[PDB]
């Protein structure tokens, strides 16, 4: 739905579209427009100031101890919202 | 001799000389079918510059014109010329 959503209002198009936008890569980003003349397929250049990737670990995390959550300030940070 | 006439499978037997079409006969197409006085020149031949384009100056303003294209194409500009 954001597919044909975005196709149907792109001003421009390149050549096979309709499979690219779901094969498209992380942080790859395909740009038209009337501020470039071609529309190209790009890579955006990586972050060095990132917005933190929030992204847990999980099986290592998993894979440790059982570790004692402190439930005590979980909650009381929560009490207050 | 000169005139054009716009016809649908006219037939001409191979073999036949083929040459490009010299400045006059393209002319023809367009200037002939539209009388001089009523010729309205705003545009000329992508592939022949020297080749105006005259469309029919009454028929073009009563009959209302649809000037479509993207963003950056210049139909701003043709609206102006126009
Ligand atoms: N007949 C023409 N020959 C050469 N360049 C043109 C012609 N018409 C428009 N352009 C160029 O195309 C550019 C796009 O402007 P314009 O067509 O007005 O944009 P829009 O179609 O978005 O209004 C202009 O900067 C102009 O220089
Ligand atoms: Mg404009």
């Amino acid at each position: 739905d954001d597919q044909n959503y975005v196709k149907r209002l792109l001003p421009d198009t390149v050549g096979d579209i309709t499979n690219l936008l779901p094969s498209l890569k992380e942080g790859e980003a395909l740009i038209m427009g009337d501020s470039i003349s071609i529309p190209s397929i790009v890579k955006i250049e990586k972050c060095t100031i990132p917005p933190s990737s929030i992204d847990i670990k999980y099986l290592d995390e998993w894979r440790k101890e059982w570790v004692d959550s402190e439930f005590d300030k979980i909650i009381e940070q929560w009490s207050k919202s | 001799n000169g005139k054009f006439y716009r016809g649908g499978d006219s037939l001409a037997l191979p073999p036949k000389k083929v040459e490009p079409a010299k400045l006059d006969e393209i002319i023809s197409i367009y200037s002939d079918s539209i009388d001089i006085n009523d010729r309205f020149t705003f545009s000329s031949l992508s592939l022949n510059t020297k080749v105006s384009v005259p469309v029919n100056g009454n028929r073009f303003f009563n009959k209302h014109i649809a000037i479509v294209g993207s963003t950056g194409s210049g139909k701003s500009h043709t609206v102006a010329k126009i």
